């Protein structure tokens, strides 16, 4: 829906319902600089949210991918489903 | 729009608006307002780039004569603690 | 004319500030956009143009973008090195 | 926007061989860092480096203010 740096972005699903965009942002900031960070909707009765995160560079996005486990970002107390944004 | 803005100062006085933008690499600059001052008010893409720029550049020593000062109205505000 | 360089290959999203950011630390005076991914840039003088073309021609920004940077400027010493 | 170039990054050059033009002077200094400005007026000259870091390297390679090549000795002083 907008102009993004090829291979730098990610669609997020399964975000805990209490997070705002700052939460989502701080997760991806641990891997590099962030360009856009956005909660884009709700799902499953309102129990999880959808997100979109664009990193400042492809290198930064690949730093995210390197910490990915079959498409999932496992942290302490949450698991996000991170998926490559294709244009 | 308040949270796209940061103030930057302490950079070398010869910079033009492109040079102020170079200071801020790699964040997206949408506007720079220059006044009678040796500071500038810069509009970035969004509050997250502003937040990161203040982090990255506030206090950064450019050389023995220039220590950048970067500041904004943006506070990191997680809904639940991190 | 000796202040000009041509740059292309950068991401199509860059505004002219983003194009100037590519050329850090060389001083940029003007940018004229000539395509989605090409611009003509006026630098400070011919030595910055010459140096920019050295530093940035063929520079790989990432796996999807490679700069092509060129100019009319050539090194013309009066006495060899 | 101020009138003066970056502090501690310029040099005055005396003792430039008379046959040199700006490109000759430029290439001597390029070996120490990126050069921002370069002019010749034996003859006098000015070189501004891109940054203090570059210009300090220039200063790290001197003998009582002299730049020694095979056929030349440039006398170099800080623009302050």
């Amino acid at each position: 829906t907008a102009y993004y740096l090829k291979d730098a972005g990610f669609h997020i699903r399964n975000i805990p319902k209490a997070w705002n965009d700052w939460n989502l942002f701080h997760v991806f900031q641990n891997f590099g600089k962030v360009s856009y960070c956005r909660v884009v909707g709700q799902s499953n009765d309102g129990q999880v949210q959808l997100g979109f995160v664009n990193m400042m560079s492809v290198a930064d996005a690949d730093e995210v991918r390197k910490n990915l486990n079959d498409g999932n970002l496992i942290g302490e107390n949450f698991t996000l489903k991170v998926t490559d944004h294709k244009n | 729009d308040q949270e796209n803005m940061l103030k930057i100062s302490g950079y070398p006085g010869m910079l033009n608006t492109f040079g102020i933008a170079q200071l801020l690499t790699p964040y997206r600059v949408n506007g720079i307002t220059i006044t009678g001052a040796q500071s500038a008010v810069v509009a970035l893409e969004n509050k997250f780039q502003v937040y990161q720029a203040v982090q990255d550049f506030n206090g950064k020593k450019l050389d023995r004569n220039h220590k950048l000062q970067v500041s904004s109205l943006v506070v990191s505000s997680p809904a639940v603690p991190l």
